[PDB]
RNA sequence: GCGGCCCCCUGGACGAAGACUGACGCUCAGGUGCGAAAGCGUGGGGAGCAAACAGGAUUAGAUACCCUGGUAGUCCACGCCGUAAACGAUGUCGACUUGGAGGUUGUGCCCUUGAGGCGUGGCUUCCGGAGCUAACGCGUUAAGUCGACCGCCUGGGGAGUAC
RNA sequence: AAGGAGGUAUUCAUGUU
């Protein structure tokens, strides 16, 4: 994320771009990720568990709208 | 989202066009997810594979800070 | 693989009856005919065909009496893997003589009673109730 | 009394909810897809209507009282009108679970409701309190919206008219347990197993559901007056 | 695998015209050809045990289909062992 | 006319908050000697109550068996849960050779001749409900005859 | 003599055209306060919210019997209510 | 078990239409082979990580968790080893039995009017019906209904131990 | 970090930026 400054641009406006752009190229997400080495198996295990919690509660939303709670 | 890929009838997407993968790579200069551009897997596949290429003949960068 | 087409025949009568089917169809033999007619004259099944020359498939519309299947129970006896001979004073009664068992006695293939009458035994096909 | 495919067609009984809602057991009763949405086959109308028609009517004539259930938003006044100007009794209300197998606790909440509009015809909610006045009338309007129709009934009926054969689930298993036949209007998307005279046909249109209690409602005029 | 023009040679060899691609002969042939032709590959390759499955099911095969013709027709099976080659 | 009869009762516990509450299942049989059988299963704090739960229960719900002069039509299988039930006609005069929950069904259903056998799990509960799924699950000659279109003769 | 469903539907479909996006005339039923109930020949009668008919004039210039023409979204929807709408009808002319 | 890109050698799967062989099939004890990681032998190589170990803290104690280091090992070549919650805790082969929403990879047709519509194959995820399940569940990829053949089980501990 | 809104989410000309 390379944000060049801007012509009349303040620090402000342009802080928050940079801010921005870094956020949507995900760089803490990443360095957290490479702090610690998690095995294999922990990392196939994670991602199946969202997953799985994802589409059940997509499937408990799109079940949600069929019945009235009042 | 709708694959322009699907829609040319387009085979192969070619490493030697850097104007559709410029479309297809971000500004630090990684790979846009499927997800997000609405590409087939198919072609998604093969347009990895092309943005690979076109890395390593120096076409594209392969980030935004090496250079 | 398929080793026994006669099971296979048993099978089929079986869920299509409990999937509520007005026929079922199977690769036919000179067997399978024999048997179905048997089952046609006892009444379990309502009628019986074969269609196709170099390829026959027998076809068999099966029966409903009260909105319940006729055929209550379907078995096969004897099946490759153990054979089963009985001698004429050996014939089963299958529900006490409410059921048929088809025995194929050197005569041709026939239910357990008319073999008995005839005075033979023979193989035990199946068990029908 | 006599309804026909053009009657049926114009009314909007043969469309049917969308293909990826249906029962496999509906199947026999479906003509085609289009467009997405299944097409009840009114050559199976036609003649079931007729034959549950025939049973009504003659239910009617041995003076067999006829509850005609229907609660959704598209059939409720309209059921409200056909047992009334049939002199039958209607549910047009959320059904209470086991009016008809817990009919004795159901009869006391009857006899509860009864006593309170004699009260209110009386004057009886005067001397008490002004809530003590709403509280009560609260309470008949409630007991009226719920058993008004059956209050005069006094006994387990003799069949069920049911609309929606998929929402009015409960009462078409109380009538099975109890042992009381039931005509119900079924949707594709709907289960005909607990139903004994089955209507294929569209059970959500005001213009369909006007049809069927039209048709109901004059055969058992018909047949009380005999 | 076996080229185009090689399986071509072989089935005009053993089959008795030109359309003939499933007569045991024929098969006993390309399988024969295509055995022989991975002894190289193996020989630099001896780590490559899943390429190596694949040829056992090829000799496994072949046994198979010389079993059913030495008890089909025995003089074919001596005359096409001879001519390929093969002991047994 | 119907004879009633009592199979078990049995205290169950609930462990509320402040400890143990007690309560009682009664399971009974009804039946009126000749063809008509049901069960009833009721719970109470207490052992009257229970069995007259039990007993009202019981006395709806019943059904009908097709009895053969004091005997079954032909040997029948019934099977419930983890409950199995052997049971076979016999002649004038064996009695009524069953096993527990099975002896008090077949009694009040007007059985007095059957040689009968659980394999399995012998909890009363069940095996009434698989003996009296077996007395159902039995045809005579009649229906049978008329199910396959013949007559009885005809079926001997 | 009598014309089969088949022959009857196969005049009826090509009477009323069930295309989701074609704009068909429809027949208010009832007039409502927030909600206008119409019927275009289909599964149900649609609840079109009143606000496209009391309009910016504030008034509700329609009634009972009024052919008005309204968008086709889908003869069924979910829980069996043909979905319908005035605005969309609006906007397209 | 396999994850940059390129080349060379090579195995299997699937689809379309057609031709050919003519039961050549299924299962399989014994046997043979493949088989994570750790480990072993011989020689390499060694950035990072890291048993053992050394030190610093924590603690009543701390032969641990935490911190700073750190060797074998992890990498290569060639041999051993033969084992795992080697799991879908579900042996392989075949047939039959209501549905729905998807993914992925082929193919046919219709107006491709413009990512459309309509079919037909392979593999695959999730719901689910009848039926099966002590129950949980399972459900056309069964744990329904059947057939072929092989493997195993017979209270818990002793013990997957002794000989 | 806290809250709000929209969705299971985008088509939303490119250009400009
Ligand atoms: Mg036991
Ligand atoms: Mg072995
Ligand atoms: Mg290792
Ligand atoms: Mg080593
Ligand atoms: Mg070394
Ligand atoms: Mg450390
Ligand atoms: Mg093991
Ligand atoms: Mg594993
Ligand atoms: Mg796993
Ligand atoms: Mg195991
Ligand atoms: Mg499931
Ligand atoms: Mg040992």
């Amino acid at each position: 994320p390379v944000i060049k400054v801007r012509e009349n641009e303040p620090f402000d406006v342009a802080l928050r771009r940079f801010k921005r752009s870094c956020e949507k190229a995900g760089v803490l997400a990443e360095v957290r990720r490479r702090e610690f080495y998690e095995k294999p198996t922990t990392e196939r295990k994670r991602a199946k568990a969202s997953a799985v919690k994802r589409h059940a509660k997509k499937l408990a939303r799109e079940n949600a709208r069929r019945t009235r709670l009042y | 989202k709708f694959c322009r890929f699907t829609a040319e009838g387009v085979q192969e997407i070619d490493y030697k066009d850097i104007a559709t993968l410029k479309n297809y790579i971000t500004e630090s200069g990684k790979i846009v997810p499927s997800r997000i551009t609405g590409t087939r897997a198919k072609y998604q596949r093969q347009l990895a594979r092309a943005i690979k290429r076109a890395r390593y003949l120096s076409l594209l960068p392969y980030t935004d800070r090496h250079q | 693989s398929m080793q026994d087409p006669i099971a296979d025949m048993l099978t089929r009568i079986r869920n299509g009856q409990a999937a509520n089917k007005a026929a079922v169809t199977m690769p036919s033999s000179k067997l399978k005919v024999a048997i179905a007619n048997v089952l046609k004259e006892e009444g379990f099944i309502e009628d019986f065909k074969v269609e196709g020359d170099t390829k026959p498939e027998l076809e068999l519309t099966l029966k409903y009496f009260q909105g319940k299947a006729v055929v209550e129970s379907i078995q096969r006896v004897s099946r490759p893997g153990l054979r089963i001979y009985k001698r004429k004073d050996e014939l089963p009664k299958v529900m006490a003589g409410l059921g048929i068992a088809v025995v194929s006695t050197s005569k041709g293939v026939m239910t357990d009673r008319a073999a008995r009458q005839a005075g033979l035994g023979g193989e035990i096909i199946c068990y029908v109730a | 009394a006599t309804v026909s495919m053009r009657d049926m067609l114009k009314a909007g009984v043969h469309f049917g909810h969308q293909t990826r809602y249906w029962n496999p057991k509906m199947k026999p009763f479906i003509f085609g897809a289009r467009n997405k949405v299944h097409i009840i086959n009114l050559e199976k109308t036609v003649p079931m209507f007729n034959e549950a028609l025939a049973e009504l009517n003659k239910i009617a004539s041995r003076k067999g009282k006829i509850l005609f259930v229907g609660t959704k938003r598209a059939a409720s006044e309209a059921v409200k009108d056909a047992a009334l100007s049939c002199d039958q009794f209607f549910v047009n209300h959320r059904w209470l679970g086991g009016m008809l197998t817990n009919w004795k606790t159901v009869r006391q909440s009857i006899k509860r409701l009864k006593d309170l509009e004699t009260q209110s015809q009386d004057g009886t909610f005067d001397k008490l309190t002004k809530k003590e006045a709403l509280m009560r009338t609260r309470e008949l309007e409630k007991l009226e919206n719920s058993l008004g129709g059956i209050k005069d009934m006094g006994g387990l009926p003799d069949a069920l008219f049911v609309i929606d054969a998929d929402h009015e689930h409960i009462a078409i298993k109380e009538a099975n347990n109890l042992g009381i036949p039931v005509f119900a209007i079924v949707d594709t998307n709907s289960d005909p197993d607990g139903v004994d005279f089955v209507i294929p046909g569209n059970d959500d249109a005001i213009r369909a559901v006007t049809l069927y209690l039209g048709a109901v409602a004059a055969t058992v005029r018909e047949g009380r007056s005999q | 695998s076996l080229s185009t023009e090689a399986t071509a040679k072989i089935v005009s060899e053993f089959g008795r015209d030109a359309n003939d691609t499933g007569s045991t002969e024929v098969q006993v042939a390309l399988l024969t050809a295509q055995i022989n032709h991975l002894q190289g590959h193996f020989a630099e390759h001896k780590k490559d045990h899943h390429s190596r499955r694949g040829l056992l099911r090829m000799v496994s095969q072949r046994r198979k289909l010389l079993d059913y013709l030495k008890r089909k027709d025995v003089a074919r099976y001596t005359q096409l062992i001879e001519r390929l080659g093969l002991r047994r | 006319e119907l004879q009633e009869k009592l199979i078990a009762v049995n205290r169950v516990s609930k462990t509320v908050k402040g400890g143990r509450i007690f309560s009682f299942t009664a399971l009974t049989v009804v039946g009126d000697g000749n063809g008509r059988v049901g069960f009833g299963y009721g719970k109470a704090r207490e052992v009257p109550a229970a069995i007259q739960k039990a007993m009202e229960k019981a006395r709806r719900n019943m059904i009908n068996v097709a009895l053969n002069n004091g005997t079954l039509q032909h040997p029948v299988k019934g099977v419930h849960t983890g409950s199995r039930v052997f049971m076979q006609p016999a002649s004038e005069g064996t009695g009524i050779i069953a096993g527990g929950a099975m002896r008090a069904v077949l009694e009040v259903a007007g059985v007095h001749n059957v040689l009968a056998k659980a394999y399995g799990s012998t909890n009363p509960i069940n095996v009434v409900r698989a003996t009296i799924d077996g007395l159902e699950n039995m045809n005579s000659p009649e229906m049978v005859a008329a199910k396959r279109g013949k007559s009885v003769e005809e079926i001997l | 003599m009598t014309e089969s469903f088949a022959q009857l539907f196969e005049e009826s479909l090509k009477e009323i055209e069930t295309r989701p996006g074609s704009i068909v005339r429809g027949v208010v039923v009832a007039i409502d306060k927030d909600v206008v109930l119409v019927d275009a020949g289909l599964k149900s009668e649609s609840a079109i919210p009143a606000e496209q008919f009391k309009n910016a004039q504030g008034e509700l210039e329609i009634q009972v019997g009024d052919e008005v023409d309204v968008a086709l979204d889908a003869v069924e929807d979910g829980f069996g209510e043909t979905l319908l709408s005035r605005e969309k009808a609006k906007r397209h002319e």
